[PDB]
């Protein structure tokens, strides 16, 4: 007889449902990242800084 | 003589003789009147603890 396993009652979000916007700063962090490492490479290779 | 609350149930007519009932049995609920006053920290629900 289930129609659904409604679990929820209050209606306020929670990790799992919110899970894909923390996605966005992970993305910005990895680049971020990223960023720094190819910045980090160069600056073997400027000669200056 | 018996004469109370006592509702007629198969197991007690073993043993007594019960005239015909005269008040209907009934199953109910007891409330107060509803105090739909906000929650002390409803600005609070919108995100999980």
């Amino acid at each position: 007889y289930s129609s659904v396993d409604t679990k929820q009652k209050g209606g306020a979000l929670d990790i799992k449902s919110f899970a894909g916007v923390f996605c966005i700063l992970a993305a910005g962090i990895v680049l971020s990242c990223f960023i720094a490492m190819l910045e980090t490479w160069w600056n073997k290779r400027k000669g200056s800084r | 003589i018996g004469i109370s609350a006592l509702t007629i149930t198969p197991d007690r007519e073993n043993v007594v003789d019960f005239t015909t009932r005269y008040m209907d049995y009934s199953v109910g609920v007891l409330l107060r009147r509803a105090e739909k006053t906000v929650d002390m920290f409803a600005c609070l629900a919108p995100f999980d603890l």
